[PDB]
């Protein structure tokens, strides 16, 4: 997936 | 004699010394396992627990953040669902750390104070006429007290220093609030979730930032939004504060 | 075929074949004990009264210090010799499922850390892979045959009820409860009749 | 309190 951040739908 | 209390994600606990430059103090490791715990046999795309029970997903294919119907906690009120919910206190010196007494929901053995609780909450799937487990997940988090509409707030300051947390880094500093020029830091084998200083009997949940950049710019967290971290291959979510440094 | 599963406060679990008047075909321990554990009196979910208080066992732990915790453990027999054949909780996992809560929750001094009071209630639940009513005031399951009302069998338990089902081919059929506060050899308790 | 009728709040 990703890394260390915020995220949202 | 003040402390500075911070809880990893491997379910130890450390003590810090403000006064020495965060000097490291003992460990505790209460022997619980890790905070956070996944096992899984074929897909169900990927599920991200939180530490305070909230499950959430993310599609691989339409690389996506979802959220979850059901929290840990609603499993326990295709797949038998076993499990149990536990919260334990153990109760410290407030100095020296040595365990006074230790109190589960099974016992109680004995040997100011410092009150820490461990919560942990497990969820195993089990087949209905298997019994064998398919996937499971092991969430908890720390709270420490001590023991001698209308928002509020705090900061966590010391000796004309602040003290704040990198979530990003896993590291606890220090800086001097005149200048804002960094005193002294300390990183962590293992990501930080929760950090509490305790100064004159009260004590200081300290916020846990990840910088985004002594003119310190500290911000809130959106509408709905998670922040995302990983511990050994494991991923969770917790409540960091956004934070930006300029000059 | 069928059978009636009844949970008795020993924390034992008995199945009564309802063609043979009951014959009981085995009967079971947990090794976890009675249903509940201890003026305040729970129910045997988790409810609390004294008359009701705004707290429920896990409305506690969310003066004193509170510790304690619920447990979710499914035990599988086989539906009709009653041999264990799969036990899976939080400790590992090692047709009917038998799933046992038992809520517990301790109160404890903040200095010391030795034991003030604590509840520790207990409910189970089944799964599965004449008219029978039960009368709680007697401790005993009594089938009434639908002609004439005259019961034809009925069995008796020593220890009070706190819930039964009956699995009508398949089905999980629950039993009925009529004519609250109870008490098994000492500590009171609440049902919901 | 009784410990055996269906007592009300």
């Amino acid at each position: 997936p990703q890394p260390w951040r915020f995220y949202a739908p | 004699r003040s402390l500075v209390i911070i809880s990893t994600l491997d379910g130890r606990i450390a003590a810090l010394d403000p006064e020495n430059h965060g000097k490291k103090q003992w460990d505790l490791d209460v022997g619980s396992g890790s905070l956070v715990s996944s096992s899984l046999s074929k897909p169900e795309k990927m599920i991200i627990p939180s530490l305070d029970g909230d499950l959430f997903q993310w599609d691989r294919d339409r690389e996506s953040m979802e959220t979850v119907p059901f929290t840990v906690e609603s499993l326990l009120e295709d797949v038998v669902l076993v499990g149990g919910k536990s919260l334990t206190t153990y109760g410290l010196s407030a100095y020296s750390g040595k365990v006074r007494y230790i109190c589960s929901a099974l016992g109680c053995r004995q040997w100011d104070i410092l009150l820490l609780q461990r919560t942990q909450k497990t969820v195993r799937a089990v087949g209905p006429r298997s019994g064998n487990e398919k996937w499971n997940f092991s969430v908890g988090h720390f709270e420490l007290r001590y023991i001698p509409s209308d928002v509020e707030e705090q900061e966590a300051v010391m000796m004309d220093t602040v003290i704040k947390v990198s979530v990003a880094d896993w590291k606890v500093m220090a800086f001097n609030k005149k200048g804002g020029h960094l005193e002294w830091e300390y990183q962590f084998s293992t990501p930080i979730a929760s950090a509490w200083l305790v100064k004159d009997g009260k004590v200081i949940p300290i916020s846990l930032f990840d910088d985004t950049s002594i003119v310190e710019a500290a911000r809130g967290a959106t509408e709905n939004s998670v922040y995302l971290g990983m511990y050994r291959g494991q991923l969770y979510l917790q409540s960091s504060v956004r934070i930006s440094e300029k000059f």
